[PDB]
């Protein structure tokens, strides 16, 4: 709901509150908006996979009230929909990159591991059952 | 204190004085909207109300330094430009968010309207007055007097900053008083 | 619709020609001593009698407080389901009935409609509570405004294609909000918005109060060619729209006397 | 420059904006021009009880004037594909529905 | 918050503000909607998981939502709820990058049976034994 | 949201920075040790002094978690909806939303998480059967068999 | 005093003088305000009547200092910079509020409109009336009229400080005249 | 902070600020465009927080170089002048795009309006709003005001710079340094 | 005429003979302006203000 | 960028900026004929992007000597005087086409509007915008300041050119230090 | 000097251009002088 995957017309079919708050991936890497231009809203077209990341800014409140400013009831629903979309990326898995603390889940296993190379990564038993 | 400044650009535009705290219907937003860019952007350098950063050093495994939220413009206090991304340091001339060592710089802090000197508060005050009127009104003779008025309280400020910080020479004079005994 | 107005010396102070439009198809019409009765094509087997006042939305110091709605119908709305009134079920309008305040402080404001069913039931949007509302139709009320043209010291016009017009103010009593359309052909300018002069931190913003200014001076930005520039306001609500006075910047050259 | 529309009580003008007199609309729709309250929005049609009238089946097919008789007035109603005449009170109530 | 774990029918504590963001869990199995029914705001009649809707605000002013003090707060509430919920762990189901534990301990980790699954150290110590 | 730092034996005085919207909402951690409310003391807004100055040096850790149990501003029970209430009541879930983000505030997962074929890096190494394990232990096993 | 005051800025701008201060006149409070803003203004830097040396020791163990008077400007006798935050003492550099040792300061009180010489008050007055004045009728001959008044006034109050003042050469004089003794 | 630049520029035109950016209002898209436009401009020069020295070697045999970051202007630390044609390196006196050896380059890179100092922000700020009304309303005097506050803010920004970079007498200083050691 | 909106007032001279006290107010909706007083032409040392 | 120019001269002439390439119906078209105009004209001068041709051999069969198709300014680097005629090599002074000696001439090529440095780009789009100006609405302040606007992009860029052409002292001074070693 | 035509509406005039009424022509042919869109050309004759 908030990430999109899927040769120089690209689609963006999931809302956002900023363009800027789209990241283009192509092969897992980052493309920097200046490579690339919004011909519309729902249509992106490059200088020359394809993954599209939304990513809204939690420093800054998207909608700034102003004593003695317009007022429309459509701002009220921008800025509970700022918090929507934090959240939707939340829940999408796309946006925590890592942990501080210890898990604690409780009898539950994880599912799908890439096998790692740094020892310090975790293993899947597709390994450990190669070793036994 | 904020309605009081309110209240000064309102005598400016030649309007009536409000007392309810913007809760007025006559474009006074636009008075807050300017003394708080004013405020800012006379803040950005520093005063003598602005804090320092002596030592920061980071832990290896983040690498990132955070630093004041209310920030408005920091100097590394030894030959390193500083700045900030996503509210922590950054390296200008590196590219870099990371750091290994300590960090010593001066970091000037933003202030509330209702928390900064008189001197300052009255030249930031008819300063947005100024600029309101030039918006609004046009540039008359009443809008260079508001100029003439922000630049006296500009003085008076310059003189507190003078007052509370001495700087007198003591800088080289310090190797001959040294020599002398 | 004609307005006139005659003056001193048999002068017509006053001629307008503005049109009007219903949501059902007229077949006739005859007024009476204060009321002129429009009688309509109904949606079912039978015409309506629609009532007007041709003058009756002015209230002198308490402003108007019953909704811009046609053909009003109380309805009582419980659990977010009220039956459609007989007369409002017409097929192909759905998208035309509204929903709104007619008894309380929040008179006039409008509330939405999620869907309405085969069987003319119909669901609200989850945040209007349960209550007695007004159920009927919704018009669009709109108006083009005559681009202000320059006239020099001698009073003659200038010339077309040579005087930019920078901005139109809008000065506004009692009014919600509106959609401003900004159309020059011979500039390709196309700007769709809408503009509301409610403040923020003033008492015409509360909760429950409707959301109208006292007085609102909207400023439509349209860089554009006086001579074939149309700006138009118009809202589909049930919020009045009230115009005294306009005022727009031109910018032209006095190169040449 | 700056400068006021004289006025916008005036109807609406198809002529070119050059040659408009003033006051003149380029267009007004489910508008009123009240000069004692400027420009507003038409007032809404409130409904009067629907009359047990049959629809005309072609689209000018029905007739209607007020008749004033005293103090009390009717609401005569014909539909000319039919004869049907109808007679109504001041306010949509039938008195006696006449006889095609 | 979130969730709560406890024939009777049901019991219900949890705070919430529509009855179909409720799950009914009994024994770690799914219960369908249709397999219960709510006769009262706070008893169900036949675990207790919350989730609230994403898709679409609760309250959309702009669609025509009545303006007044209950729907801001419900609004907020949605918030609240969605956050409340996101904090113990019965709404986030995958990570699609990378995740770092930099120094830090996986607990309680199940034994797998899909090749493709993690591994706790009960099974490490199994083989470390011959 | 939250600030990590090595100080120097004997230190009293802690600086923060983290924007809180209450006193209440700053965790004083010590070394991954919670420190009880009544062992130190606010001096400002900006300034935290240890009722016992530290033995050794340590880290010094200033997690904040928003108390999430209700609405900061209630409107239907007296607020005024003028600009700083509004501002406040969305600064607080701008806030959760912040330490939610960070990674700082997850316990655990009540599910079978699914990495989708992303590797777990940087796993400390278990001490308790029911804990993860990571490559570094697999290496021991390879090495003995 | 102050209805004077109130009576000269209504002079200024040509409306009708009051004899009841405190009054629902829409011009009345307006003076009121300005003269107080004024007098604020004004009064921030150091006078004779207003710089007090005190030094206050913090009451409990190490902890805040309360500031008394009604302080306008605070400037440190010692190296260091004071605020006022939350009606207590604040150290400005150090953004800390409680003090371990006695605090040395020199504090610039308010003064009431109806308690300070005669000279100081006339200047208040007639720079709050050509401020209205200008403010009102905008800027023309009149308000530089009231502006020379005001300066003079202040030539006025200037020399009434520095004559209860005594800035004479008693700085390093002092060295050169107690050896010849 | 992108938000507050546009209220300054529709302030000064004396038009209604706006709260969330990105809407569909006329002006408010050409303040976002005159601000972008403004800031290209201004930040071509190297300042404190734009120039990055970095070294990047052909990554194939000798060829291309794909230019990295949001570069404006591209000085050359050896005797060559560069480029950059269809976003790779380019030699512009050469005429060619393969590289044998590595290059060393500073690069002035871009700065998003949401990441740059307060003076500065204020300082491109106000010169777009000052632009935009001489655009729109003609010069007159709220364009001279205009200016004289972008230049103030530029007398800032300038001090900024200096301050973070330490610009002393260290050149040829050190040969005369070093032998009386 | 001027477009509203940008004219502000400043001051009512009201001309007036043999009149008492009068009670004025000032009301404007659109900047929230309510002011009630009374203003009276009868002079101190007058003629006019006499006991009787 | 092309398009932000073509902007930047309908903003200067209060009209309302576009954003489709070259399909507007309001005169823009002179916009752009202008900026290529003042393109070629500033780029005729040398500039530090500029190619060389250090030898051309002639193949005595034809005998003339092709040069470059955008060149818009040719120096010889010897004493002779070259042009073009027919897109091939010419001697002014000679009145031949023919050559049967290498040459060494300096050439000055000319650059599309997307492919030359910020600060040349944005004097180029400024110098449009002012003679656009000066052609329909008259010569005003507006217009003045437009050329204020440009002078500061020209002295940018000038120096841009001497940052990236090292013009220090190595011409005479190299028979000194040749002397001194 | 700079002007403009006040109007072109009127029909041809033979006098001399000194002492013309305002909006009258030289010479026009087979044109419409429609107030409501300006001088036009004439419309086409439909053949019955």
């Amino acid at each position: 709901y908030s990430w999109s995957e899927q040769t120089t017309l690209i689609s963006v079919d999931i809302e956002y509150l900023d363009k800027s708050y789209i990241y283009l991936y192509i092969n897992n890497v980052l493309i920097s908006n200046s490579d690339y231009s919004w011909n519309s809203d729902t249509l992106i077209q490059l200088n020359t996979t394809v993954l599209l990341v939304r990513r809204t800014d939690k420093e800054y409140l998207y909608i700034m009230f102003a004593e003695g400013a317009a007022f429309i009831r459509e701002n009220l629903d921008v800025q509970n929909t700022q918090f929507l979309h934090l959240a939707q990326e939340l829940v999408e898995g796309r946006s925590i990159d890592g942990f501080y603390g210890d898990l604690s889940m409780n009898g539950y296993r994880i599912t799908h591991l890439a096998d790692g190379v740094d020892p310090k990564d975790a293993v899947n038993k597709g390994q450990l059952d190669s070793v036994s | 204190r904020l309605t009081d400044a309110v209240n000064v650009t309102l005598e400016a535009l030649g309007e009536s004085r409000i007392v309810d705290i913007n809760t007025s219907n006559p474009s006074a937003g636009l008075a807050r909207a300017a003394l708080d860019r004013t405020r800012r952007g006379v803040l950005s350098t520093g005063w003598w109300f602005n804090t320092i950063i002596r030592e920061v050093t980071p832990t290896p495994n983040p690498g990132q330094i955070k630093v004041p939220w209310n920030q408005l413009s920091m100097y590394g206090l030894d030959g390193t430009k500083y700045g900030e991304r996503d509210g922590v340091l950054y390296n200008l001339v590196d590219q870099t968010k990371v750091f290994s060592d300590t960090v010593h710089l001066k970091v000037v802090i933003d202030i509330d309207f209702e928390d900064l000197p008189e001197h300052m508060a009255m030249w930031v005050a008819n300063a947005t007055a100024a600029q309101v009127y030039l918006n609004d009104l046009g540039a008359d003779g009443n809008y260079k007097s508001l100029l003439g008025i922000a630049a006296e309280y500009e003085a008076m400020n310059m003189r507190e900053h003078l007052r509370n910080q001495r700087y007198s020479t003591s800088r080289t004079h310090a190797a001959r008083k040294i020599r002398s005994g | 619709v004609y307005e006139f107005l005659w003056g001193e010396d048999a002068k017509r102070a006053q001629g307008a020609y503005h049109k009007w439009v219903l949501p059902y198809d007229v077949l006739s019409l005859h007024t009476l001593s204060e009321a002129a009765y429009f009688f309509v094509r109904g949606p079912g087997a039978y015409v309506l009698a629609l009532r007007v006042d041709p003058r009756e939305g002015f209230v002198a110091g308490t402003t108007y407080e019953y909704p811009f709605m046609d053909m009003g119908a109380p309805v009582t709305v419980q659990g977010g389901q009220f039956t459609l009134p007989e007369h409002l079920r017409k097929a192909g309008l759905q998208d035309s009935i509204a929903l709104a305040y007619y008894t309380g402080d929040d008179s006039g404001s409008e509330l939405g409609i999620a869907s309405i069913s085969s069987n003319w039931v119909c669901t609200t949007v989850r945040g209007v509570p349960d209550g007695n509302y007004l159920a009927g139709y919704r018009f669009k009320s709109g108006t083009t405004l005559t681009p202000p043209m320059l006239k020099d010291q001698n009073d003659n016009l200038i010339g077309s294609g040579h005087v930019r017009l920078l901005r139109l103010d809008v000065a506004m009593r009692n009014s919600g909000v509106v959609d401003v359309l900004v159309e020059d052909n011979a500039r390709d300018v196309d700007n769709d918005s809408e503009y509301s002069g409610v403040l923020m931190n003033s008492k015409e913003l509360a909760p429950e109060q409707p959301l109208k200014a006292s007085l609102s001076n909207i400023i439509i930005p349209c860089r554009t060619n006086t001579d074939t520039t149309e700006v138009t306001l118009s809202t589909s609500g049930t919020l009045e729209m009230n115009i005294m006075d306009v005022s727009y910047i031109l910018r032209y050259n006095q190169r040449r006397r | 420059f700056e400068g006021t529309l004289q006025s916008l009580l005036q109807g609406v003008s198809q002529q070119i904006p050059r040659e408009r007199q003033p006051g003149q609309l380029g267009a007004q729709q489910n508008m009123l021009s009240d000069p004692v309250t400027g420009l507003r929005r038409r007032p809404p049609l409130h409904l009067a009880a629907q009359t047990l009238m049959e629809n005309p089946v072609s689209p000018d097919a029905l007739f209607s004037t007020y008749i004033e008789r005293g103090t009390d007035g009717r609401h005569l109603l014909i539909n000319t594909e039919a004869g049907i005449w109808q007679i109504l009170s001041k306010d949509a109530t039938t008195l006696i529905r006449s006889g095609q």
